[PDB]
């Protein structure tokens, strides 16, 4: 992999399905379109300045999984502990459950035209989204591969027809809804912080970017490169989507609109408006699939520290898939869209997320203290990481003392149900613990026909 | 005028309102059947109704001088004693009058709220004079409106 | 101040599309009401057109003399609520709503 | 025997017995199931729900003559700047449509309306 094509990669993961759903709750919450074009830009920063600061952990330390041999190697096992067990039941069963609740409803607002289609047929299609795509990578471990490359060509070509489709008709003068853009907007600490949830999730995945992006000619320097390069694309791509909506739409209509991008197809391409639809299915879809490949991956390093259960990544003898792990994903999906509701798993998804990224980043300056003779090829300026720790507090406490809404009880409930765990499992090596464990480990293995992974750490 | 009506609780502004915010809530009266009974020289008596929700709107408006009702002879299976949804005399609202005598002053209307499931549409007695735009039935368990009958 | 039959006319045909419906200006050329006048008013309009067509409900306009001045101020409240107890659209001229 | 992290050998001596094999069996078979009735209950409920209303024929009508509602400008007419400073009366009426009548520039206001120009306001 070059320099250029290590864009691809990070502008290809990035750009999701966040774009198609996000827009709604943005200028929700920042009544204006002036406000809301800031915020979109402020989080394309957010994130790249959070990238930088994984670049340089992921040269540093260079052991496998995600955060959590960053949080080993600065607090010791109790944090490490604790990101594992809330990407288990939190992080990745919720960005799941988003992904396939943004597909429903897109495939079900076509067939209600000016109308609210009804959340029981939201959630159902939502729910065979996640039994279909988790059966299918279940089953057929090259399957999901093959297809991945359709999704992604469908996924860039509703994108380059947006953006494209708004730089024309922003030239033939409908520039008339930016006319008194700061007009009526929010300086709470609630509402800000809001906004800054759901457009940090149109971000998701920078800080997948460390591991699948070592593979190029020259890193050191073409993996800080390929994050100021990259990012600040999508950070382009975002601002320009946004710009194309608000051509066409009043901020009014587009509070009242069930899918953003069907109602902006059916004003600008009318005998041909099902391709939104369409595109945008197939887009996100994709989005579901590709984070069905890498599960397991830290599910096994985190069993390795005996951190972790591990009868969870087990690999199946006949269709060699990690089956256990990935239908323990689908069931944990399936039980958060039925409270559901995106808006209320964005907000849930988003305290647990972002609680872990402030506490790496703040890792970041404990290592620097503390783990000197540490051999740091990417090193950044301290301030970058001083100031991503401070939003970082900023997103996580302003929720709870402006709108403390009842996700954010269940959310701190999850996590500190882990620590429980901690001191039976892990701190006090119980004489009845692995008399509960390996009789599940073995009867769930002759169940599934799954084996203990033919592979050592490398 | 429109100030002076806003601070008064009787006026003919806060019946307007409720109203028109009780016909914005509730689908019998935006959607449902319409049943009229049999002609009277004082008042006029009819029914909004929709399959699938147990309850019905009954509508007595008084277009005659004052006058006695006997509401068991016009509707079958009532109670002894009917709640007031809403009253052109807003202190009427909550009260409850008994069915076999209600008495209607010149220019009253009652809007009565009744929980029952005998709809007027579905009695072959009654099916010449009820109608519908738009016809659909309601499932309570899955919160939809379904056209299949 | 036309009959039902040609009034109706204007909701079209099944297969033929017109006007999503034609005021209904019965009510506001009640000069005195009764039981048995409201009744025919209401049953003409919804025997007449044509069905799962949409009804309409009028009680005043610019061309109508008020309806307290021309019922009553005793009849103000009740057909307030005669017009949204009603099947269809109901149509509101300004000031009704107070009692103008 | 089987203990707890058993390899690809002597797993199979066990995997194949009829209590492992119609559980993990009928548990495929009901998920595959599973999706299509929940995607053919999603097109039943899609197919079956009715055509909703449009708007006029949801909330009230409201009909204002133009030169009598409010005036903003202190010449004795009502003009439609003084409809816009009352629109939060109207939304409390829970109106939905807005009906105006004749503000054509016209010569003749009254009597049906004798219009001067159909793509202008009248001045006053
Ligand atoms: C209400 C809140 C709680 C809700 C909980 C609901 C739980 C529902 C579980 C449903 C499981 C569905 C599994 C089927 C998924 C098929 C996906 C697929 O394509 O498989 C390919 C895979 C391919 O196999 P092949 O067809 O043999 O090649 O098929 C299977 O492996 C099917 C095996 C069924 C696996 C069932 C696992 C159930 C685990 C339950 C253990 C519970 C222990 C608790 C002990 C407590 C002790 C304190
Ligand atoms: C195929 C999908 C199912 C397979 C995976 C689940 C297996 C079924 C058993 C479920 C758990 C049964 C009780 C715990 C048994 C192990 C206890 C123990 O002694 O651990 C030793 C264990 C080591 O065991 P070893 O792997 O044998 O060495 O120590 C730990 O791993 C500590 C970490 C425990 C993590 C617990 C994970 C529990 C998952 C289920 C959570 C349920 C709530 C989901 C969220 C709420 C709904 C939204
Ligand atoms: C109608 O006008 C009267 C008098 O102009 C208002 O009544 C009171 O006026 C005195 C001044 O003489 C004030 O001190 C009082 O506060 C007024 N009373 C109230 C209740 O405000 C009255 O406010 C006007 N408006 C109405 C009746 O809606
Ligand atoms: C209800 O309507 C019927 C029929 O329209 C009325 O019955 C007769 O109607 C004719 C002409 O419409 C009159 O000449 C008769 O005098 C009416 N008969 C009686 C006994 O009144 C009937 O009056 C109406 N009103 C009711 C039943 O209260
Ligand atoms: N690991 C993940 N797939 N996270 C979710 C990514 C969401 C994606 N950035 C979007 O625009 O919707």
């Amino acid at each position: 992999l070059g320099l250029i094509s290590g864009i691809s990669i990070i502008v290809g993961t990035i750009i999701g399905s966040g774009i198609f759903v996000s827009p709604k709750s943005v200028l929700s919450n920042t009544e204006a379109v002036g406000p809301c074009l800031i915020i979109w830009a402020a989080c394309g920063v957010l994130a790249t300045l959070g990238a930088l600061c994984f670049a340089e952990l992921g040269t540093m330390i260079t052991k496998s999984g995600g955060e959590y041999p960053y949080l080993m190697e600065a607090y010791g096992p109790i944090p490490a502990y604790l990101f594992s067990w809330a990407s288990l039941i939190v992080i990745k069963p919720t960005s799941f459950a988003i992904i396939c609740l943004s597909f429903s409803e897109y495939v079900c607002a076509p067939f209600y035209v000016g109308c609210k289609p009804p959340q029981i047929v939201v959630k159902c299609l939502a729910a065979a989204a996640i039994l279909f795509i988790s059966t299918v990578n279940s089953l057929s471990v090259r399957l999901g591969s093959y297809v991945q490359n359709i999704f992604t060509a469908a996924k860039l070509v509703i994108v380059a027809i947006i953006i494209i489709s708004g730089l024309v008709l922003l030239a033939q003068g409908n520039t008339k809804n930016f006319d008194n853009s700061f007009e009526g907007a929010q300086l709470s600490v609630g509402a800000i912080s809001l906004a800054f949830y759901n457009g940090l999730w149109a971000y998701d995945g920078w800080n997948q970017l460390n591991y699948i992006t070592e593979e190029l000619r020259n890193p050191y320097r073409n993996l800080p490169l390929a994050i100021i390069i990259g990012i600040p694309l999508v950070t382009a791509c975002y601002i320009l989507m946004n710009v194309s909506y608000f051509t066409v739409m009043t901020a009014t209509e587009l509070l009242q609109s069930q899918a953003v991008a069907v109602t902006f197809g059916d004003r600008v391409l009318y005998p041909a408006s099902w391709i939104v639809p369409l595109f945008v299915a197939f887009s996100t879809i994709g989005a579901a699939n590709g984070t069905c490949f890498t599960a397991g991956r830290l599910i096994y390093v985190a069993g390795r520290e005996g951190h972790m259960l591990k009868v969870l990544s087990y690999i199946s003898v006949r269709r060699l898939t990690p089956a256990p792990a990935i239908i323990f994903y689908g069931i944990i999906a399936t039980i958060y869209i039925i409270p559901g509701d995106i808006n209320s798993l964005v907000n849930y998804f988003s305290f647990a997320a972002w609680l872990f990224y402030g506490l790496t980043i703040l890792g970041l300056i404990v290592m620097r203290f503390t783990r000197k003779e540490l051999e740091r090829p990417i090193k950044v300026p301290v301030v970058i990481p001083v100031l991503m720790t401070l939003i970082s507090v900023f997103l996580v406490l302003a929720p709870i003392i402006s709108k403390p809404t009842w996700e954010y009880l269940y959310c701190v409930l999850f996590i500190l149900s882990g620590l429980l765990f901690y001191f039976l499992f892990v701190h006090y090596k119980f004489g009845w613990a692995q008399k509960i464990s390996k009789p599940i480990t073995m009867h769930l293995q002759m169940l599934m026909e799954v084996v203990p992974p033919e592979e050592d750490p490398e | 005028n429109v100030d002076v009506q806003k601070t008064q609780p009787r006026s003919a502004l806060k019946l307007y309102q409720d109203l028109s915010l009780l016909h914005a809530n509730e689908l019998l009266l935006n959607r449902g059947w319409f049943c009229h009974l049999r002609n009277d020289s004082h008042y006029v008596v009819y029914t909004r109704e929709l399959d699938g929700i147990d309850r019905i709107f009954i509508v007595v408006l008084n277009f005659g001088e004052s006058t006695l009702l006997n509401l068991h002879n016009m509707i079958s299976g009532l109670p002894a004693k009917m709640r007031i949804r809403l009253s052109t005399n807003s202190a009427d609202k909550g009260s409850k009058v008994d069915t076999s005598g209600i008495f209607l002053d010149k220019g009253e209307g009652l809007i009565f709220e009744h929980n029952t499931k005998n709809l007027l549409h579905r009695q072959t007695a009654f099916r010449d004079r009820c109608f519908v735009s738009n016809r659909a039935c309601y499932s309570s368990v899955l919160n939809i409106l379904y056209t299949s009958c | 101040a036309e009959s039902i039959d040609r009034t109706v006319m204007y909701y079209g045909l099944p297969f033929i599309q017109e006007a999503d419906f034609p005021f209904n200006n019965y009510l506001s050329m009640l000069d005195t009401v009764s039981g048995n006048s409201v009744y025919e008013v209401i049953t003409s309009w919804m025997e007449n057109m044509p069905e799962g067509k949409w009804p309409n409900w009028m009680i005043g306009g610019p061309d109508s003399s008020r309806l307290t001045s021309r019922l009553g101020n005793q009849y103000v409240n009740v057909m307030n609520m005669l017009l949204f107890t009603l099947p269809g659209t109901p149509i509101t001229y300004y000031g009704e709503e107070i009692g103008m | 025997q089987p203990y707890a992290g058993m390899p690809k050998e002597v797993l199979f001596q066990f995997s194949g017995q009829a209590r492992y094999r119609i559980p993990r069996e009928i548990l495929f078979w009901l998920t595959v199931a599973s999706v299509l009735v929940l995607i053919a209950a999603t097109i039943a409920i899609i197919a079956l729900s009715p055509k909703c209303l449009d708007w006029w024929q949801e909330g009230p009508m409201y009909q204002i003559y133009p030169r009598s509602f409010k005036d903003s400008n202190k010449d004795g007419n009502g003009d439609l700047k003084g409809i816009q400073d009352k629109l939060d009366y109207i939304t409390a009426l829970n109106i939905k449509t807005v009906w105006i009548t004749s503000f054509y520039k016209s010569s003749l206001k009254d009597f049906r309306y004798g219009v001067e120009d159909f793509r202008e306001v009248d001045p006053i």
